[PDB]
């Protein structure tokens, strides 16, 4: 029941997204550059999280995930 | 049954499914292109092997197969593109000596810089 | 040590010059020193 939906939402979203084109692409810069080194979580959440991460191995997931390559 | 076996293929299944669901979800908000489909057809059609352009055309006039004759064609031609690659990598490529094995695998000599500018 | 430098620079430049005996020749004598004093420090590098 989630494709019947989520083929209105993407014709819906698509002109949305392609509209702006600058802050939808600076968003997502920020948005992956954050996720990366989790280091916005002391201040908004109490536990550091920088800690236990690790930025290279989410590197290489992404990059395996771009290219297909396990 | 055999975890040792199990944990790539777990996440050997987390990445190629990721993918696959990215690319989905990519083409939808953005559909592709109706004739650069061609394109991306002629980048992965210029990086084949010579030694399958033999069969290739085959197949498009109808001569090749029907099934498992032509599974059975592919090896032929890999097995003779393996054995080549087994020969350039040993005593040199079809246009060169052994001097220029050694000086290949000892990188005594740059990229050309000069040419390409 | 002068005497060892100048004798360093006599044995570089009688070795080149037995080398190319066509720009042997006293015309290069100029240009023999731009080569000796460039073969005198290291090697000369192309660009690539
Ligand atoms: C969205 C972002 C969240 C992605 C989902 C993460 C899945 C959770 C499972 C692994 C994370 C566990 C974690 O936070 O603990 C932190 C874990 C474990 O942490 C490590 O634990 C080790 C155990 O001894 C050691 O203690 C190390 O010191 C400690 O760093 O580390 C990481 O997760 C580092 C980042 C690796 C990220 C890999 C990509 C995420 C996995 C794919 C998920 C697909 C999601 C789509």
């Amino acid at each position: 029941a989630w494709q019947q939906s989520f083929e209105t939402y993407g014709g819906k979203l698509r002109e949305v997204l392609l509209g702006q084109q600058e802050a939808a692409k600076n968003v997502a810069k920020q948005l992956d550059e954050g996720v990366t080194y989790m280091d916005w979580t002391y201040r908004s959440t109490g536990v550091d999280l920088s800690a236990v991460w690790d930025p290279e191995l989410w590197i290489r997931f992404r990059e395996a995930v771009a290219q297909n390559e396990p | 049954p055999r975890l040792a076996a199990v944990m790539p293929d777990a996440v050997y299944a987390l990445v190629q499914g990721t993918h696959k669901l990215g690319e989905y979800a990519h083409d939808l908000v953005f559909p592709p292109t109706p004739e650069d489909l061609r394109k991306l057809e002629q980048q992965v059609n210029a990086t084949i092997p010579r030694e399958f352009d033999r069969v290739r055309q085959r197949y498009a006039e109808g001569k090749i197969a029907n099934d498992e004759q032509l599974s059975s064609e592919l090896e032929d031609a890999s097995f003779n593109w393996y054995r080549r690659q087994l020969r350039t990598s040993v005593v040199g490529a079809t246009d060169e000596e052994l001097e220029d094995v050694a000086v290949r695998k000892l990188r005594l000599e740059p990229p050309a810089l000069q040419a390409s500018l | 040590v002068e005497a060892a430098y100048s004798a360093y620079l006599r044995r570089i430049a009688e070795a080149y010059l037995a080398e190319h005996p066509q720009m042997a020749a006293p015309e290069h004598a100029a240009h023999v020193a731009r080569v000796v004093r460039s073969r005198a420090l290291g090697t000369p590098l192309s660009f690539d």
